[PDB]
């Protein structure tokens, strides 16, 4: 991880083969391992629609009409059989949502996880490559640690 | 399809053989599907919000991307710390 | 005679809420899971039955007694003792394992049987 | 000069009696990005120094190692391009060849007295023929030849030393040193490291030397009982050790776990007293005039490690009499009280 001081080198060099895990002396059965956890009662409802909505709804970056796309597509190619054939109409199609599809992918938000990790000083708010075309900001160097509050 | 094989040991065998395929073409279709379906995939999840290479866990510390870049930083910080080390015994300490 | 004075403190206390001391008399220094059978009391507890023990080689960890007060006439844990048990109060010896020392031996260990199923701590006094 | 790698070995103990050559170095020339190619246990010591760069581990007294360790780290020498080497690795051929192939202006090494090196001058810009073969026998200063050629008079006075061992702490090892010993019963101001524990471990900094360095906990308690309370505080090598000072000097006595000598040097930077035996520990209270005793197992390996005791008027040296390391426990109490209060 981050380690700012020298780590402690372990004196015990567990074994070549043997995995890293404590003994049975010392291994609380149950708790541990979850065998006897899982008391019902601190259970919480949501059967399954509102949990896999919930999670759809947790990892996604998909709008309005990008994620629709994205909804109608499989289903598209999936009756693209046993309803018709149409053949190259399915790949002009695919390669269509595809394009368009990285087109919509150069978002107006810029999410700074995208820069690089010598961004990730402070303030980098107040950069704003979201609507700035031609940015013209010689911070790229990285060499020197120029001051760009202005 | 059906036949009756006699065999001396144990019983009478009413095998069936029921030879099949695929065929060429709903081969070439499925490899088409699985394909069109890793095309969805690819742009779907790919813009997907990916919980461990956004946070200051990975792009905090380091976070290029690399696999060196764990090592390049703790070999950088040592040396970060020693020039800010040079630098208070440049200012008495 | 020479003769080696045990105590064997019961493990589960009296009614009255006080251990029970038996002050077995036996001689010499054999072995002390001989000794406590020889001399009929109770070492091995639930395992006491025939099979529920390895009746004195040491491949179980069934007879372990803790002993206080005894560093005086005793064999050191013989590496079986040190590993067939490894994470205890070290005050406790596998009592086939270990040995009292030889026919000519006076001495006062008291020998808490059972240690395991046990409610008192003995509070030893810390070492050197 | 520019850059100038070292490819010392030894440990904890002789990486750290290295700090004055490399001082030596950037004092010698204005800018040096030195680096260090040593063992594990010696890159820690390089927090200490304020003057390296890198500090890799490589274990140089390996003599067997991985071939793709050894074209690694010889193309990483070849690829940072250094000036000089400076190895005090203590081998002649082979290891000079170790160094022939790393694209360096001026190798620097020692030389094993034996035949091993038959054909070390063939590879090297200086011999260094030593003694003992085991060169942290020799003591403290273990580099006098390396030093007497380093800054040698060619235009300026070589200045060999300069208030030898700064070593320098940081504030990170700092505060955690000082959250571990106020986890302990100890105050920043008012205690005492020991830093001598009978253990079976190499985070004791001890030597290459010395054997019979590292005292017994028996007459250590017998010590410490001889003394009124200062709050010394115990620097265990290992955790096994805890349970079993504990059982030798008390409960109530306070241990603190450093195996790290940056972390020891930070105890010691917070410290107002040190008893150590021959570790590093007593060369890392030697630097920041610190007050020390220094425990030895002889007179003259007390002379040969610390050399310089009647410069820092604090480190009233303590030998035995007889070897083995079975001092007199009495006056070493009496000096005691005397030098930390
Ligand atoms: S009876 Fe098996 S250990 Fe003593």
């Amino acid at each position: 991880g981050l380690s700012q001081i020298e780590p402690d080198i372990n004196e015990d060099p567990i074994g070549q083969f043997e995995t890293n895990s404590i003994e049975m002396e010392d291994f609380k059965y149950g708790y541990y391992d979850g065998a006897h956890t899982y008391y019902e009662g601190e259970v919480q409802k949501g059967t399954f629609w509102g949990a896999i909505a919930d999670d759809i709804a947790a990892v996604d970056q998909t709008n309005g009409f990008q994620g629709l796309i994205s909804c109608m597509f499989l289903p598209a190619i999936a009756l693209g059989m046993y309803f018709d054939a149409p053949g190259e109409y399915l790949f002009i199609g695919a390669a269509l949502f595809t394009v368009v599809f990285c087109i919509i992918e150069m978002d107006k938000p810029d999410q700074p996880h995208n820069f690089e990790p010598q961004i990730y000083k402070l303030e980098r708010g107040a950069r704003d490559k979201l609507i700035n075309d031609y940015n013209t900001m010689s911070i790229w160097d990285f060499n020197d640690k120029y001051g760009d509050v202005w | 399809a059906v036949m009756v094989q006699q065999i001396e040991g144990m019983r009478d065998i009413i095998t069936e053989k029921h030879v099949w395929h695929l065929s060429d073409k709903a081969i070439k279709n499925v490899y088409m599907f699985y394909i069109m379906f890793t095309c969805w995939g690819c742009l779907y999840f790919g813009s997907a919000k990916d919980p461990f290479y956004d946070s200051e866990e990975y792009r905090g510390d380091g976070g290029d991307g690399t696999g060196y870049w764990v090592y390049e930083t703790v070999c950088i910080s040592p040396f970060l710390i020693l020039l800010g080390k040079k630098e208070k015994n440049l200012e008495m300490h | 005679p020479p003769a080696v004075d045990f105590a064997f403190v019961h493990s589960v206390l009296l009614p009255d809420g006080t251990p029970d001391v038996h002050w077995r008399r036996a001689n010499g220094g054999q072995k002390l899971r001989d000794i406590m059978l020889d001399s009929n009391i109770e070492l091995y507890g639930p395992y006491s039955k025939p099979l529920s023990n390895c009746a004195g080689v040491g491949t179980c960890a069934t007879c372990m007694v803790e002993i206080v007060n005894g560093k005086e006439l005793l064999n050191p844990r013989t590496d079986i003792e040190k590993e067939k048990l490894k994470r205890k109060p070290k005050n406790w010896r596998l009592a086939c394992q270990t040995n009292v020392g030889n026919p000519d031996s006076t001495g006062l260990v008291v020998i808490q049987q059972l240690p395991e199923w046990k409610a008192h701590e003995w509070n030893i006094p810390k070492n050197i | 000069v520019r850059r100038c790698c070292c490819v010392i070995s030894g440990g904890v103990y002789e990486n750290l009696l290295f700090f004055p050559t490399i001082q030596l170095i950037k004092d010698r020339y204005p800018g040096v990005q030195v680096d260090i190619l040593t063992t594990e246990r010696g890159k820690q010591t390089y927090e200490l120094n304020k003057n390296v760069r890198w500090a890799n581990v490589y274990d140089p007294d390996d003599h067997w190692p991985e071939p793709a360790e050894y074209t690694d780290m010889i193309g990483l020498l070849k690829g940072r391009y250094y000036d000089m080497v400076l190895s005090t690795k203590l081998a002649g051929l082979g290891h000079a060849a170790f160094l022939f192939m790393t694209t360096a202006r001026d190798r620097v090494s020692y030389i094993y007295p034996n035949v091993n090196s038959a054909g070390a001058g063939l590879m090297l810009s200086e011999t260094f023929t030593a003694e003992n073969t085991n060169l942290s026998e020799l003591g403290y200063s273990m580099y006098t030849q390396m030093e007497d050629w380093l800054g040698r008079p060619f235009r300026s006075v070589p200045r060999t030393p300069l208030l030898p061992l700064r070593v320098s702490i940081s504030r990170k090892v700092k505060e955690v040193v000082a959250a571990k010993y106020r986890n302990a019963g100890a105050v920043t101001g008012k205690f005492i490291v020991i830093h001598g524990i009978e253990s079976d471990s190499k985070a004791s900094m001890q030597s290459k030397g010395d054997a019979d360095s590292l005292l017994s906990l028996e007459k250590w308690a017998k010590i410490i009982k001889g003394v009124r309370g200062f709050k010394p505080v115990f620097v265990i090598p290992h955790e096994k050790e805890r349970e079993n000072v504990e059982d030798f000097v008390g409960d109530d006595t306070s241990i603190v776990f450093i195996t790290t000598p940056g972390q020891l040097a930070a105890l010691i930077n917070d410290s107002a007293g040190v008893i150590a035996t021959n570790t590093a520990a007593i060369q890392l209270a030697n630097a920041r005039d610190k007050p020390c005793i220094g425990l030895f197992s002889s007179e003259e390996k007390g002379k040969l490690f610390v050399p310089y005791a009647e410069e820092k008027s604090n480190c009233v040296i303590i030998a035995s009499k007889t070897g083995k390391l079975a001092d007199i426990d009495i006056g070493t109490v009496k000096n005691a009280m005397q030098v930390f209060e």
